[PDB]
């Protein structure tokens, strides 16, 4: 049986890009994120816009 | 990366045909000397891009 | 437009079923909403279960 | 202005401090051309390092 | 899947050209061009003519 | 922002991080080949036996 497919979530490396926006996180954290439906999400690609 | 200095290059040359400048015009009769004036450029990055 | 100026034409409607399973697929892409699972829920996407 | 006659003005640059001037000035345009010099020798090693 | 080819808007160097209509930014701002449809377009190419 | 007369806009690419982006996208690509290789392979190793 598959019992699962379980991800790594060791910390991945931090790309020093130099947009304003691209802040991300190096421990355990999680970025909470809603859409349009109102369900709530979870996400950890701190690529950001307006 | 090549940014940094062609502009520091181009900041190096027009400081030597400044001074070039006040030595050519050495004793010509109400000359007043010249030197320039430079100033570093910054952007959304942190590191300096220049003359 | 020309004169820089949009205008919406339609929003493509959607629609989920009491089951998916017991649709009635004909003889091409489409499906058939049938007995086996009733009227179809409309609506717009990005909102509900859509 | 205080105005006089005859007399003329000269030019006020001073030739000496000039000359140290260019001294520095050619120093550090030398030094601009090594740093070019330095930039495109990494650009070509990460050409032909392949 | 492709999200999106995002640009990176650090203005570069501000390289002195001597010409006289090459007029550039170096901060947020865009400039406003038209073409012979009307159609507005925005850019920060700074090379200007006549 | 505020606009410099004669200076133009260089573009923000630097050559070196673009370079060193390219390799690892060259393996990147050469690792999805991989895996449609061994995809492929894993296809026709179950078609030929029967």
């Amino acid at each position: 049986k598959v019992a699962g497919i379980t991800q790594d979530f060791t910390d991945g490396t931090t790309t020093n890009t130099g947009r304003g926006l691209d802040v991300a996180i190096s421990q355990n954290g999680f970025f909470r994120l809603v859409d349009s439906n109102g369900s709530v999400f979870y996400s950890r690609n701190g690529q950001f816009k307006l | 990366s090549f940014s940094q200095a062609v502009s520091g290059l181009n900041a190096a040359a027009t400081n030597l045909d400044v001074i070039g400048n006040n030595i050519a015009n050495s004793a010509t009769y109400g000359f007043k000397s010249g030197t320039a004036s430079f100033a570093d450029m910054f952007a959304g990055s942190k590191v300096g891009l220049g003359v | 437009y020309s004169n820089e100026q949009e205008q919406v034409l339609g929003q493509i409607v959607l629609a989920n079923f009491a089951n998916n399973e017991g649709l009635a697929s004909q003889g091409d892409n489409v499906w058939a909403a049938t007995q086996a699972s009733g009227v179809a829920l409309l609506g717009t996407a990005g909102s509900g279960n859509f | 202005g205080k105005l006089t006659n005859g007399a003329l003005e000269a030019s006020n640059v001073d030739l000496s401090k000039e000359l140290v001037n260019m001294i520095v000035a050619q120093r550090n345009y030398q030094s601009n051309a090594q740093t070019i010099k330095t930039q495109d020798q990494i650009l070509n090693t990460l050409v032909n390092l392949r």
